[PDB]
């Protein structure tokens, strides 16, 4: 059984979105369809609820039309609308199956999720720079290098080293905000043979403004 | 007496092959006779709805029609009856019930053609009565005919050949079989003595005349509610408060449906004319109403579907259930050829929705569908008022298909009867039996 | 609605232990339920009805409570045990979750491995000068950075960020990043990265000098 | 006349105790079949475990099944031998008599007796179902209450001794209208009128259906899934098959009659060569349950796998006669434990075989053995034990196929016909009948 | 109830083609299908059938794996592989829906059909031309209008006037085969008030090659 | 495999005629059913099981016969009835067709209505030159075109194209079309359309001047 949940992204606040949910597996009929959110760094919260026949809609205590769950059988797709977005509606939203064990209903089975982000900031492009150590740096055992993905909005972007290929010792930092834009700085330690005698490649997509670069890192002269 | 109990024991299950052939027969012609009366009844209330087109421009000679077809049919019903069969009136399972209890004739020459051609109009007017009343005793008499055409004796041809008629009757009348054979051996049966019924012969009729009727009505369930949602372990209390609400119930319908005959009693005193025009009048009204408002009238068994849906408003509901009382009343109390058994069900399907509706506003984290209670109080008012619930449990089983429901269906039953018993109701069918049987003293 | 309060915020315990996170309701709830939440992947049904194993669930789990205060238990904890975990009810409705409890694997400390990073001369093409310090691989999570602009405390366009534990080592690691304008930076000339950690009374200084 | 006006008024009067007592059997039945039922799965789970601490070695692991399987049939054929006779073999004919006053209920025997007895010959892995086991556990039950509690009275013994049975066969099916209906129609004294009150078989049969879903729900032990339909012109098939099952009724109930015979001989009624006996045969069953798991076993697990079609029709004759023999030798040996379950395996392996025939040589109908394999698989039980009744809904209960009805009925008709017509015998009379017969003699 | 089955068109001698119906309306499962064929002019010939669990496929007297009737329950869709086409398998193919009375099985619902033309030749989008009456037109009450639609393969294109809105008074003549392809017209015959004063446009849409022509009839300059 | 061959190929009867059309067996059958085609749509279920009438399949239809011998009767045929009648049996696998019997209708006579129409001049820019003629909505199906350039008959080139009789006014209609280059027509002026029915002694002419 899956759950495939799309129509996030980035929205202006006071604008509205269709969040879809897609489903394979499992009769989607006969299941009770549930929405619940996480806002970021933040506990789960149940949006509504929806029945096989439509019959039965149940929202959480909120707004008159904040929400407008929906499902259609035949796409096997379980729909929400949220109406006058504000920054309160930026969250992760997962679209989940319903059960119940002696009748006390649990959420069966949850779906990837779908990032909303709501605010007014413009899509921007990340800056990519390569962090090569100093003209003074003692090259010990391993040596540390890595990039600075600066500048972006919104949010992802995914780095990798080498395509994928340099899988350990990497770590990608959560990016943070500021004046409206993103920032974070991934780093991979490498052995002191490895570099600078091998090509170290950082590799930074950011899908929302069609940047995909690769910015290779050299030793400072 | 172990002695004799080894003798019975290796003699155990063994029906005379003449029974059981007579069984065969018996289920054959039963079938073909509630085949034949269910495809009648469903032409006439095709005339009658005929004519309110040829008059479908002018209101009041419409609502007139409405009133004079039924009528017409009704007041023949009630004559054939009153003028040549007055054991043919009100349901006839007291009356199949007394036959096999030897105190009761079964005078099949009159009341085949009379309860036929009887139920046939007031039925056909619209009347609120089921063909149970009609198909049962009619098919207590086929089985009775043919043990006096073809001269069975003994104890156990009589009862047996008695019983599968009856059991035919109920089968073809629901396409329930199980339910026919469970309807005699929990309600039919002598309950206070035992039996030579042989319950293998008691199939075999059940099963022709179920075969007859599927000859006839493939394709079409009568009850088409489609499979609902399932009843969780928390949900069960719900139904068991369901139950104790149709067990202060059953008897208090069984208290006005007993009144209701004698108040009716006195308007026409035992006279053919007056009983014959109140007849009437009885049907106009429900063929009247069978055009302004047919929810309240009609045997019941095209609002089950609907119900169960949630497709009434919890207001239209309260307005089915009063007005149906009230015409259920007036046609089983006034003694129309008709059973009261499938408006039973009709009236138990409007009140166990209500509580449903009422059932998932209250309680949310249930995910209760009203529609799961209608069922369960489907069958619910005939294990009160008629106090036979296997029977019922089965009977909504067979019709609705919805074996998930098993539990709330059993514990709604069971707290149906077990209410009507602590309140101090009487079975139905007995009470009525009791009645008949003891005005046949009093007046000595 | 009912509002649930899980225990332990965040909590740490090595391989092998007993580990006990309660969850208090506000009102009187019934046969509550648990979730699994590991970094980056969707919430599982772990405990179910009070202490029902879900079909995958290892036997070291269990639950029991009732009332106002039930509690999840593992026996003998495991390196895959990392992870958060959501109580959640619906025995009254609305259905509300759980805090959260965020399990983390204890271990022995470790010292930061201080890399501090000149801004690229591509940012500087730019007026732009971000001084990139990473602070890799120490246990506890607990740390102080301290930027030093030629030898005198810096506060200013700092910005720090801490990764959550690690999968391999189970350690934490830390950037700190210091963004100047091109004309503010080179206008100095000694730049230091102290990190300040338990493991060692006297902080691990890092600097690199323009010059 | 008049005694009748009077009864009828009285008609459904169940006094209050019995009611309230009857609520009180079925919680201790559901729950002792709850218990019963945990145990045996325990039992057969171990038997995995060691079966995979010697996985290498095939003749290593064979003798350990064997072991496990004899050692535990041991257990249970002593402690039946040892401290209650009564509760060998099925324990259905034995209520039937003490529903009839004929025989006693020695509950402080066969409660721990056929408990603990059946769980080892169950548990070891015995073609056996747990019927036996729970609606005799049911009916002692049903009579503990009446002795503690100090009930007076001819129904009150006869309906707390009934409702126990019937909350008995409920909790082992999931079955409650089969449990109901299996009292009136084999249970109940069949040849003279019974004070066993309805009311308060049913409040039993809920209690004990509630504790066993309390426990066991959201698994069935049967799932088939929604089979297709039954045309008219099919009808006759579903008549054919069921006079198969008229004629072989009987002459399986002939076997299981002369197989207790038999295995009599091979011990003579000593304690000791009965054990070992018993041992060897449910050695034989764990053995059989690895080399060939459809030919051992209560036989639940296969059914599914019949009705798909998944056998081919050599598997499906194999399965037939390999079971025909197990089936006897761990009932008719006198181990505790229902035949009940067993027919059933037995009816729809021998359905899906007829239905397999059924498919190839008529294309126009459309067929699905399946159908055949459910309209067979209480055909057994019409024809053996001659509760055609209790078959019909018993297979319903389990399989939720109800537009099988005509083919499940025409069947299970034509086999209690056929089994009256060429001698045959209620196979649970017959037992009773031998047991009563044994006695005055 | 719907069945819209697809998928055929031009085949070379001895190819492979795949027809898929595509069902809704009705749980799919419960269902047996099946599919007919019939050859231009002539009637129906069964191909075969398949049940829901497809545990059976049963087909007309054929030989190796000439005809392959595979279904997808999942996607509500019937399935015919032709193999090894010869001139006899030119023909209308229809998904049937099965079904019975007494038993005897009977063709429930039938689909349109998907054409099938086994040749040699080339796939030709029409060239679609308005005929408007000449500038000597005696406008009377009614006025005839066509358009020719000539140079197709293969068969078949279907004109429809205004969107289909313009349905009575129209003919479309059955396409004569010369030259290796394919010639019709249609005529549609509407008040003198309604033309020119508003627009007449005839549907031109031939499937095989996925074109459709909406030509608009103007009177002649 | 069973071969039904049903009796009229093709009948004709006026409404409110009586029409029995015929399926006949080779070996024995049970429970045939029957399948109206109207011109250019999918089969329907019509009857079926020999006497049963699909739903909204009018009463004026009814169906008999046993074994060897099946009919299809309309009880007072109506114009709308025009389709042809398969038969298809499946008491015997496989399931097998009838050839069909294509009912046609009979009405009074119908005048045709001609209408003439000049290459247009995107068919003038690519060669070709297709004047085409219709003929519409005419009783009995019987008719002659005929084509005159410049008073001179031509034959050369011709195509004629019927429909089916029409399902609600039972009239038939053709289209003539003479097809000539771009240069052949454009060498000419007078284009007539010569148009001979049974309604008409003197043939109904239509005709265009290219000046
Ligand atoms: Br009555
Ligand atoms: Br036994």
């Amino acid at each position: 059984v899956r759950l495939l949940e799309s129509g996030g992204g980035l929205v202006q606040p006071g604008g509205s979105l269709k969040l879809s949910c897609a489903a394979s597996g499992f009769d989607y009929s006969r299941y009770w369809m549930s929405w619940v959110r996480q806002a970021p760094g933040k506990g789960l919260k149940w949006i509504g609820e929806i029945n096989p026949v439509s019959s039965t809609i149940n929202y959480t205590p909120s707004l008159k039309d904040k929400f407008i769950i929906s499902r259609d059988n035949a796409k096997d797709t379980l729909y929400l609308q949220i109406s006058k977005v504000r920054s309160e509606d930026t969250a992760l939203y997962y679209c989940a199956r319903l059960y119940y064990g002696y009748g006390y209903w649990y959420f069966d089975v949850w779906g990837a999720g779908t990032t909303v982000t709501v605010s007014s900031a413009k899509t921007t492009p990340p800056s990519v720079y390569p962090l090569a150590p100093g003209s003074a740096a003692a090259a010990a055992s391993m040596v540390t290098l890595g990039c600075l993905v600066k500048g972006y909005f919104p949010e992802p972007v995914t780095v990798t080293w080498n395509s994928g290929s340099l899988a350990a010792g990497v770590h990608t930092f959560p990016a943070v905000l500021q004046a409206a834009l993103y920032t974070l700085s991934s780093s991979v330690t490498v052995p002191s043979s490895s570099w600078p005698s091998e090509t170290v490649t950082c590799n930074v997509a950011h899908p929302a403004s069609s940047t995909k670069v690769d910015k290779k890192i050299v030793p400072r002269a | 007496r172990r002695r004799q109990l080894i003798r019975q024991l290796l003699e155990r299950d063994k029906t005379p092959l003449a029974i059981l052939f007579m069984a065969a027969v018996v289920g054959t012609l039963v079938g073909l006779a509630a085949v034949a009366f269910d495809k009648g009844v469903a032409w006439l209330q095709n005339q009658r709805m005929g004519a309110l087109v040829h008059t479908a421009d002018n209101y009041p000679l419409l609502l007139t029609v409405a009133f004079l077809c039924s009528a017409v049919l009704a007041m023949f019903g009630y004559f054939l009856v009153r003028k040549y069969a007055p054991e043919a009136g009100g349901s006839g399972i007291p009356e199949i019930e007394g036959a096999l209890e030897d105190q009761r004739p079964v005078r099949w020459w009159r009341v085949l053609p009379v309860k036929f051609f009887g139920g046939l109009g007031t039925l056909g007017g619209g009347m609120v009565l089921g063909r149970e009343g009609p198909t049962v005793q009619i098919g207590g008499n086929i089985g009775r005919m043919v043990l006096d055409i073809f001269r069975l004796k003994g104890d156990e041809a009589r009862h047996t050949l008695l019983a599968t008629g009856a059991a035919a009757g109920l089968a073809a009348a629901f396409n329930a079989p199980l339910a026919g054979i469970l309807f005699i051996i929990e309600e039919m049966r002598p309950q206070f003595r035992y039996t030579l019924i042989s319950i293998k012969a008691v199939f075999i009729g059940v099963i022709m005349s179920t075969i007859m009727y599927r000859i006839f009505n493939h394709e079409v369930a009568l009850i088409d509610v489609g499979k609902l949602s399932d009843a969780p372990l928390n949900t069960l209390w719900l139904y068991l408060i369901l139950g104790i609400i149709f067990g202060i119930f059953g008897p208090i319908f069984n208290k006005w449906v007993l009144g209701m005959q004698d108040l009716l009693h006195r308007v026409h005193g035992g006279n053919i004319t007056k009983w014959v025009l109140m007849g009437g009048a009885i049907g106009g009204l429900c063929g009247l109403l069978g055009f302004v408002a047919p929810a309240t009238s009609g045997g019941g068994f095209n609002l089950i579907p609907i119900a169960t849906a949630g497709n009434f408003s919890m207001g239209m509901l309260v307005f089915i259930f009063v007005a149906r009382v009230i015409t259920t009343l007036l046609c089983f109390s006034s003694g129309a050829p008709g059973g009261i058994f499938a408006p039973m069900l009709a009236l138990g399907t409007v009140l166990g929705t209500a509580f449903g509706m009422v059932a998932v506003e209250l309680f949310p984290q249930y995910h209760l569908e009203a529609g799961t209670f209608a069922i369960a109080g489907m069958g619910a008012l005939l294990a009160a008022s008629i106090r036979a619930p296997l029977t019922g449990i089965i009977l909504v089983l067979e019709m609705t298909d919805n074996y998930q429901l098993i539990l709330p269906m059993i514990i709604t039953g069971l707290g149906a009867t077990l209410l009507a018993q602590f309140t101090g109701g009487k079975p139905l069918a007995s009470a009525i039996l009791a009645r008949t049987l003891a005005k046949q003293e009093a007046e000595q | 609605d009912i509002v649930l309060t899980q225990s332990p915020a965040i909590m740490s315990a090595a391989p092998g232990d007993k580990v006990t996170m309660t969850c208090s309701a506000s009102s009187s709830v019934s046969y509550i339920h648990w979730y699994q939440q590991k970094s980056g992947t969707s919430p599982k049904r772990w405990i179910y009805d009070t202490s029902k194993l879900t079909s995958g669930v290892p036997v070291r789990f269990s639950g029991s409570g009732s009332g106002t205060s039930y509690s999840l238990t593992i026996n003998t904890m495991e390196a895959e045990d990392a992870a958060t975990y959501y109580c959640q009810q619906w025995s009254s409705h609305p259905q509300t979750f759980g805090g959260g409890t965020k399990l983390e694997i204890l271990r022995a400390d470790a010292a930061p491995t201080v890399s501090i990073f000149p801004p690229s001369s591509e940012q500087l093409t730019s007026g732009g000068a971000s001084v990139v310090c990473f602070l890799n691989n120490f246990y506890p999570k607990d740390i102080n950075v301290k930027w030093k602009i030629d030898g005198s405390e810096r506060q200013n366009g700092v910005l720090n960020s801490w990764t959550d534990q690690d999968s391999k080592d189970s350690t934490y690691s830390m950037s700190s990043t210091l963004t100047l304008t091109k004309d503010e930076y080179e206008r100095h000339n000694s730049y230091t990265c102290e990190a300040t950690h338990k493991t060692s009374t006297s902080p691990i200084v890092k600097s690199f000098n323009r010059a």
